[PDB]
């Protein structure tokens, strides 16, 4: 089942629109899972789900690189969520 | 004079060297040093002062000391070994002039070497601290508080009154 | 009804002597605790992957506190002082005076944010829904002063956070 | 001469990145900042008070079962002698009286320490 | 300008260095501790963000003041807070060490933190979850990423 | 000090490590609960016993309560009283994994700790779906409680206690036979039943030494 | 995951593989690239010694055969 | 050219205790149901640059109440010596080839206690002195026992020469001929390198930092490399003593291959110890290695000075 994984993982570098989407969800995230789209800010956040993740792992966000004044490719944080997405976010709500 | 001084701080730091250059051994030279404290407080006391308002004063301490009886007392008080020696005018100005070139904060400059040997001024005509309700705080009672922190662990407790406060040269 | 802990006694038999000796001179319940720390080396961590992820969070959750309006942009407050009065923990002024058009409006409500304890005492005192706790709690700040709520405060976080308190709201009222 | 070179590398290798980390930082020293440490308060006493050592019986000890050590540590080189009987005989001996030794220390409660 | 360039790439290192590398002493005071160990916990976990508790000022960076202080308490937490080598910083959790909290008109009790030494961030709640706190953390760790301290120096 | 809970003061005389004198110094906590009471209503002053004790929330919140209504000469209804008594039990898990996890911290095993604050993490998750806060959430009021239960919370609380056993199973395997632990535990501290009870102990520091009593 | 310690754990490894490798591959470099004379005895370091004396470029590695007896 | 070797030595090694300070909170961290250090680089491999950093741009300090020329010295001491001890393992070829390896491992080891002790006494603080007498303790306790255990380990080999250990292992492993000594050499060498369940000189939980409270910054980082580093060559002296690699005199990459995956074996075996135990009391450290190693000890000395001269397997090279 090792050659299962390593597929698997070759399944991830490819699903994130190559290697240097791959390296850019790794450096921006830490994380280079591929979910489930469901659906993207006014802003640029890309938001997505995947349910056989245990609870808490099962949605997450991608941030925008550039929101109202200034540039979060790198600074990032909690804040630039919108309230409708903030609520489907932390499971206040089943419903996006 | 104070805990964050240049003064005290600045001639207890000389011990590093070994001896203590002084030009004619500090003993042409007299100083009248003031409190920083004393200092703020004729600051505060200025500005809620109405009659201070186009005046001119002078902030000194209540005593004169010869330079050599202030590093001497300074180093006592540091309890450390006080090795004064006379150095010439031109070879403490190009020592000076050397630790100038430090791109950070210089140990000393010229300018430094200048003011150092430089007497204090007297300006009988001025107003001064008692002028604006304020005693002036003697250095024997505030120097412990700056070099207490110069001593070795061995002398760290000895007492304020131990130290046998210097000549005052009060004319 | 009780029961003991520490009164089993061991047998002194040669086959359990012997076990006792074995176990003393080859570490086996060390070795045990060893196997445990391996078996959970290869779980999968519960560590969530913040700020990207989120901790779950309940719509009765209370977060920063914000003032509502009517779906006619009229403020909910009526300066009734409830929520000043029952506030534990004094965090709440209030001053009051008839408006241009005769309303009973505010012209002071401030929370103290450091004095606040989040009880959300003020929100049951509420009789028209107007003072809230909304869900929002990443809001810390650089000096202390912009912990101290003014009323244009309160109501730009409730203009701003109205979306989502509306449907937390909605979803708890019937318990309320 | 090649382990002089090293030791020397070595010393001045811990000596240069203490250099570093002393003349490198920004350093701003005032007294309650080099003050001994208690975790919230100043000590009562000085700790140059004499600390007591309820282990001083094993501390003896440990110096007459160290030397047991340089007593033994040529048995690799003593198994190559033709008398075999008489070394082997002499080292268990040697091993007996320590293992006896330290019996009598066991058993007279030297191993106890002081309460 | 050349040296410009360097004292910017300087501060960058240097910044990246202190944010990336946060060790807060070992230190709490009331109920906002327990909440500062379930940000220690394995969901949040912030050793993976390079956190790291020491008990010793000595060899600390960060002191989060995680509940009341009272009175009794202010000479030893000034203390602490003196014995830590620079650069330091500290982090305010809570009510009771904000302003006072739920405590604020008592006898005893410090009315903030701020009174005895300097606040970088301001963590409200009470408790503030261990989410907030982490926020808090992230905000302080953006903060130490806007210093400028070898421009400032080039610039005087 | 990582043992000294962080406010308590306790200066020792030594002869060697052997502790000669434990004089124990509080009041850096000290916060004049009582006092503060004083100016408070009763619904005003229940928030101060979720912060009495802040390992054991709704207990000081059921304890307050109960002292409350019998000078109110009144009675929660029964549904109330089995949501006090289950979360109570739930407030009972979480003191004891504290308790125990920070004691193996103290002594040095470390690893339990990370182990069950996942739980205790499940429990803050309860509380914070049932009144709103993690942890001061103050549900336990004179009367009965201030929220009726959320519908599904039934459910994830009998998940988590289907499950719980594994935890304390796994905790007990690190700990009850290891000889290290043993070491450091077994004939430390002992008390007398006599003395245990004239110094006015309760709870498990009365039922270690084998009195039979529970409230 | 546990897998993503892995990569410390091969960094560590590759810093550990250097000393030894280096150390051969000087030795060799050092001793005309065959493993370099162990001398733990006063016979050894007079092999050593009359290897030096009779290479005629003061090296001990510097073999001479038997194309050396004419 | 020599230089160069002793700064291949010595550079990777530093290197190695970076970034085994990072494989230790990964582990640690996974073992406790967390992730550990992921986000200062890839997989946080760029987290101990950022430590260092971090910790040689701090102010160190100066305690007021200190000696300043052994509080100087003793860390400087304990690096120098924690990067000497590297320089006679035999990986497969030492750089420098020593006739008696293991007694100078012996006699380095015995010294590297006193940058403890003294820097324990010379920060003048009362926690320092403790962690310092409890190091005297600890050296007390796990001397005798642990030389012992050379002794009777090496008496199948033939003499101290730690290179002769291959040709001894070329067939097996030693383990297989002295295992409860291996078990009992284990332990000391856990005791010896001041960690869990033996770390009662920094005695964190009891002690807040023990003998290194006092210091701050670069100095109190050069501890630390000391530290790991020992634990580094404590495990690697361990599998050249008990798990012999087969060495091939025309391809020695083979063997240097095995040694570092056995002693990085054993070091995540240790990194394992400290995840999974409480600690030890530090009296009960002592009795456990006076009345229980130590009789074992003198009995399996005997047993192996007995047994070459039995099966007449007394090795050569007297
Ligand atoms: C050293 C041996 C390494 C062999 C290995 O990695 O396989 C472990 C693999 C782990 O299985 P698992 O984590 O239980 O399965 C969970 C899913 O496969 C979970 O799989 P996933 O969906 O998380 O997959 C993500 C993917 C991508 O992950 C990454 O690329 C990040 C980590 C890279 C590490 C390199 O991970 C991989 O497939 C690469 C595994 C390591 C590659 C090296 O199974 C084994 O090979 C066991 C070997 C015996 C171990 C003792
Ligand atoms: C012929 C003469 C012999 C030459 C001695 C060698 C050089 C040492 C003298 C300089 C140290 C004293 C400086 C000082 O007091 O504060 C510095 C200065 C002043 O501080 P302060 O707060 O203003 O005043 C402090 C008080 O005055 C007083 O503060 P304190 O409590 O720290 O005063 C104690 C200090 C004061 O020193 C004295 O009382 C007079 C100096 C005579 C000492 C000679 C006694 C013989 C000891 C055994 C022989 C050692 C070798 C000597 C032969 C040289 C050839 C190698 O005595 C010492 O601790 C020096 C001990 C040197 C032995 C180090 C050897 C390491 C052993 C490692 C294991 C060995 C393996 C087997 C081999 O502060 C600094 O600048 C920062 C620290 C700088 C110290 C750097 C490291 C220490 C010197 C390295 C030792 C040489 C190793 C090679
Ligand atoms: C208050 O301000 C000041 C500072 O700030 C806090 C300083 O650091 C500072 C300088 C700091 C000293 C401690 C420097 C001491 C180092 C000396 C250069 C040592 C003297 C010469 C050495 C190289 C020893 C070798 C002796 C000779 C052979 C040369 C001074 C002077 C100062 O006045
Ligand atoms: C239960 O909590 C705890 C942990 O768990 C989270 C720990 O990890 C832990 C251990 C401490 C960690 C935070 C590790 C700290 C990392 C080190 C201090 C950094 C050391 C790295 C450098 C000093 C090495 C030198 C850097 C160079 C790159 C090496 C090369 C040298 C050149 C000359 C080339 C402790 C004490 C703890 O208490
Ligand atoms: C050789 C021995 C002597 C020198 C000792 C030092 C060794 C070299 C130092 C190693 C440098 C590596 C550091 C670079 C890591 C930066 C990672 C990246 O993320 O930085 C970003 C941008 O980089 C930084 O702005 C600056 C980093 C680089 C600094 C400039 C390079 C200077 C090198 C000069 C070398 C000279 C050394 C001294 C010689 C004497 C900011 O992103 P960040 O906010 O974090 O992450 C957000 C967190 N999210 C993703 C989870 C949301
Ligand atoms: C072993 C692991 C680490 C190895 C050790 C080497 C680490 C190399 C890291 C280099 C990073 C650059 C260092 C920058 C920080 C230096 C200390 C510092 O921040 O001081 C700032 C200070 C503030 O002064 P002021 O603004 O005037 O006064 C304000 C207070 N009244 O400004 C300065 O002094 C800047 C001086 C330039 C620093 C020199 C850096 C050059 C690189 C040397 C590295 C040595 C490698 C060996
Ligand atoms: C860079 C310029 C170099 C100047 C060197 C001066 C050294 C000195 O004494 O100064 C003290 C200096 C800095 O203190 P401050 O003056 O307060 O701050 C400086 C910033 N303004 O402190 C130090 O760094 C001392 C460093 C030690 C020097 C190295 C020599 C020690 C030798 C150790 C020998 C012992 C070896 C033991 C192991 C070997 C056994 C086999
Ligand atoms: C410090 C403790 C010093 C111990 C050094 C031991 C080094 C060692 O064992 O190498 C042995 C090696 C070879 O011995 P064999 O095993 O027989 O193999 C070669 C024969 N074919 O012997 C040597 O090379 C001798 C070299 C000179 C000895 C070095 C002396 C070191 C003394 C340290 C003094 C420190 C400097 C002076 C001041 C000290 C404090 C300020
Ligand atoms: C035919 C002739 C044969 C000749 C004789 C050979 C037969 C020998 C049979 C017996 C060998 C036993 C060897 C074990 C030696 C020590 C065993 C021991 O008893 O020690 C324990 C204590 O030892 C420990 O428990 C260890 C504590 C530290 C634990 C650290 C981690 C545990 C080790 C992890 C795995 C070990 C792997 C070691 C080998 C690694 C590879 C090199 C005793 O302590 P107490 O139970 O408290 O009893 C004292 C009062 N009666
Ligand atoms: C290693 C596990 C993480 C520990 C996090 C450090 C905790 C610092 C707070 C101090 C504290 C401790 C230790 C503590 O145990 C405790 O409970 C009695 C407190 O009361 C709230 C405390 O404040
Ligand atoms: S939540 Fe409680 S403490 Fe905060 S303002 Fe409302 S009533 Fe006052
Ligand atoms: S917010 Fe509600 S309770 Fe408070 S004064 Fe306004 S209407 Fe009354
Ligand atoms: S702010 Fe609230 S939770 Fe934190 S210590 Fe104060 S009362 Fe307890």
């Amino acid at each position: 089942e090792l050659v299962q994984v390593l597929r698997r993982g070759l399944q991830q570098v490819s699903g994130h629109g190559g290697l240097r989407g791959y390296l850019r969800v790794l450096f921006r995230a830490n994380d280079v899972r591929v979910g489930t789209l469901v659906g993207e800010d006014k802003y640029g956040n890309k938001y997505y789900e995947d349910n056989k993740q245990f609870f808490g792992r099962h949605r997450w966000v991608i941030y925008t690189t550039e929101m109202n004044g200034r540039d979060t490719f790198w600074d990032v944080d909690g804040s630039m969520v919108p309230p409708e997405w903030h609520r489907w976010l932390h499971c206040m709500t089943d419903d996006p | 004079f104070g805990r964050e001084d240049r003064f005290l701080n600045y001639f207890a730091s000389m011990r590093w060297f070994g001896g203590v250059p002084l030009i004619s051994l500090g003993k042409e030279t007299v100083k009248q040093p003031v409190y920083i404290v004393d200092v703020s407080k004729g600051i505060i006391n200025a500005i809620k002062d109405p009659d201070a308002k186009g005046k001119t004063f002078a902030f000194v301490g209540p005593n004169r000391y010869l330079l050599f009886d202030l590093v001497q007392y300074i180093f006592a008080v540091a309890y450390r070994p006080f090795l004064p020696y006379p150095l010439p005018h031109f070879a403490y100005r190009w020592v000076g002039r050397l630790f100038e070139v430090s791109p950070f904060e210089p140990w000393t400059t010229r300018d430094k070497v200048e003011r150092v040997h430089m007497s204090d001024m007297t300006l009988p005509h001025l107003p001064g601290l008692e002028d604006l309700g304020i005693q002036a705080t003697p250095l024997e009672l505030k120097a412990i508080e700056v070099l207490r922190r110069h001593r070795t662990y061995r002398w760290l407790t000895s007492e304020m009154e131990d130290v046998k406060p210097a000549k005052t040269v009060n004319i | 009804t009780y029961k003991f802990v520490n009164m089993r006694e061991p047998s002194m038999d040669m086959k359990s002597v012997t076990d006792r000796a074995a176990q003393t001179l080859l570490w086996t319940e060390l070795v045990r605790g060893l196997g445990m720390t391996l078996s959970y080396l290869f779980r999968e961590p519960a560590t969530i992957n913040y700020p990207f992820e989120k901790g779950p969070l309940s719509p009765r959750f209370r977060g920063e506190h914000a003032l509502r309006r009517y779906p006619s942009g009229e403020e909910r407050c009526i300066a009734c002082k409830l929520c000043e009065a029952v506030c534990p923990a004094q965090a709440i002024t209030i001053e009051a005076e008839p408006r241009a058009d005769g309303s009973r409006r505010t012209t002071r409500y401030d929370i103290d944010m450091t004095k606040c304890i989040y009880c959300g005492f003020c929100q049951e005192a509420c009789p028209v829904d107007a003072i809230v706790e909304g869900p929002n709690f990443e809001f810390s700040t650089e000096t202390h002063e912009e912990l101290l709520y003014n009323k244009e405060k309160l109501l730009n976080n409730g203009d701003k956070w109205e979306a989502e308190i509306a449907a937390n709201i909605q979803a708890d009222y019937l318990y309320r | 001469m090649n382990i002089m070179l090293t030791l020397l590398t070595n010393v001045t290798l811990a000596s240069l990145l203490v250099l570093i980390a002393f003349w490198l930082p920004q350093l701003n020293a005032y007294s309650e900042k080099t003050s001994p440490y208690e975790c919230g308060f100043d000590p009562m006493g000085s700790a140059r008070l004499p600390f007591s050592m309820k282990f001083f019986l094993v501390a003896i000890t440990f110096l007459l079962f160290d030397l047991e050590i340089a007593l033994l540590l040529p048995l690799p080189w003593a198994s190559q002698t033709n008398n075999l009987k008489t070394m082997l005989t002499m080292a268990l001996f040697l091993l007996i009286l320590l293992a006896a030794s330290l019996a009598y220390e066991w058993t007279q409660k030297g191993l106890e320490w002081a309460e | 300008s050349r040296g410009e360039y360097v004292v910017a790439k300087l501060d960058d290192l240097v910044n990246w260095a202190r944010r990336s590398s946060l060790w807060p002493m070992t230190f709490g005071l009331a109920c906002c501790a327990v909440e500062m160990m379930h940000m220690a916990a394995p969901r949040y976990d912030m050793d993976r963000f390079g956190v790291v508790f020491r008990a010793s000022p000595r060899q600390s960076d960060v002191m989060i003041v995680a509940g009341t202080l009272t009175n009794k308490m202010a000479p030893a937490l000034r203390k602490v807070y003196d014995q830590m080598p620079e650069p330091r910083y500290v982090v305010s959790m809570g009510s009771c060490a904000n302003g006072g909290g739920y405590y604020h008109y008592s006898y005893s009790v410090v009315r903030g933190c701020d009174r005895i030494v300097p606040v970088d961030i301001y963590v409200p709640g009470c408790p503030p979850t261990a989410e907030a706190l982490l926020y808090g953390i992230l905000q302080l760790q953006r903060k130490i990423k806007r210093e400028k301290r070898l421009r400032i120096w080039y610039r005087r | 000090h990582p043992a000294a809970h962080g406010v308590l003061r306790l200066v020792m005389e030594l002869s060697g490590e052997m502790v000669r004198k434990c004089d124990p110094h509080i009041g850096l906590l000290h916060r004049g609960t009582e006092k503060l009471i004083e100016y408070k209503t009763y619904l005003q002053a229940l928030p101060y016993f979720d912060r009495l004790d802040y390992v054991s929330m709704m207990c000081n919140e059921q304890a307050y309560s109960l002292a409350v209504e019998k000078l109110l000469n009144i009675q929660p209804p029964p549904r109330a009283q089995w949501i006090r008594v289950l979360f109570g039990e739930i407030t009972r898990l979480l003191n004891h994994i504290m308790a125990v996890t920070t004691h193996a911290l103290d002594i040095g095993a470390m690893t339990p700790f990370f182990w069950m604050f996942e739980e205790r993490e499940k429990m803050f998750e309860f509380y914070e779906r049932v009144s709103g806060a993690r942890m001061h959430a103050a549900y336990i009021r004179p009367g009965g409680v201030h929220q009726d239960l959320p519908l599904g919370l039934l459910d994830d609380i009998y998940e988590f206690s289907k499950n719980f056993s594994f935890r304390i199973d796994e905790l007990e395997e690190m700990l009850t036979n290891n000889r290290i632990w043993r070491n450091r535990t077994v004939d430390i501290g002992v008390v007398t039943a006599e003395d245990a009870l004239n110094y006015g102990f309760s709870g498990v520091m009365l039922r270690g030494s084998g009195i039979q009593w529970d409230l | 995951m546990w897998f993503e310690i892995l990569p410390g754990i091969a960094v560590m490894a590759a810093c550990l593989f250097i000393p030894g490798m280096a150390t051969a591959h000087i030795h060799k470099f050092t001793n005309g690239g065959k493993e370099k004379r162990v001398a733990h005895f006063s016979y050894q370091w007079n092999l050593m010694e009359r290897d030096r004396r009779i290479s005629g470029v003061n090296r001990y590695h510097v073999t001479k055969g038997l194309e050396n007896i004419d | 050219m020599f230089m160069i070797n002793i700064l291949s030595l010595i550079i990777p090694i530093l290197l190695a205790v970076a970034f085994l300070t990072l494989v230790e909170r990964k582990v640690l961290g996974y073992m406790q149901l967390r992730k550990g250090p992921n986000v200062v680089g890839p997989y946080g491999l760029l987290q101990p640059i950022a430590d260092a950093l971090k910790l040689f741009t701090k102010e160190p300090l100066r305690p007021a109440t200190s000696s300043i020329s052994m509080f100087i010295i003793a860390p400087i001491l304990a690096l120098s010596l924690a990067l000497t001890m590297w320089v006679p393992l035999p990986m497969p070829y030492p750089l420098i080839n020593m006739n008696l390896g293991v007694l100078f491992m012996l006699a380095m080891s015995s010294l590297a206690v006193y940058s403890i002790l003294w820097s324990g006494w010379a920060s003048n603080s009362k926690y320092a002195l403790i962690g310092a007498l409890r190091a005297v303790a600890q050296t007390i306790s796990y001397e005798v026992t642990l030389a012992i255990i050379l002794l009777s380990v090496l008496l199948m080999n033939g003499s101290y020469t730690l290179s002769t250990l291959i040709t001894t292992q070329e067939h097996i492993w030693m383990i297989f001929t002295s295992w409860p000594l291996a078990m009992m050499w284990f332990i000391s060498t856990l005791a010896e390198t001041n960690r869990a369940p033996f770390d009662l000189t920094e005695g964190e939980s009891e002690l807040v930092s023990g003998f290194n409270v006092e210091y701050a910054a670069g100095p109190f980082a050069m501890f630390f490399m000391a530290e790991y580093a020992n634990i580094i060559m404590m495990n690697a002296f361990t599998a050249i003593l008990f798990l012999g690699a087969s060495h091939d005199p025309h391809t020695p990459e083979l063997y240097t291959i095995n040694f570092v995956l056995k002693t990085l074996a054993l070091t995540i075996t240790f990194l394992w110890i400290r995840a999974s135990y409480p600690r030890f009391r530090y009296d009960q450290l002592m009795h456990l290695l006076w009345k229980s190693f130590l009789p074992l000890t003198l009995a399996l000395c005997m047993w192996h000075i007995s047994l070459p001269i039995m099966t007449a397997s007394i090795p050569p090279q007297s």
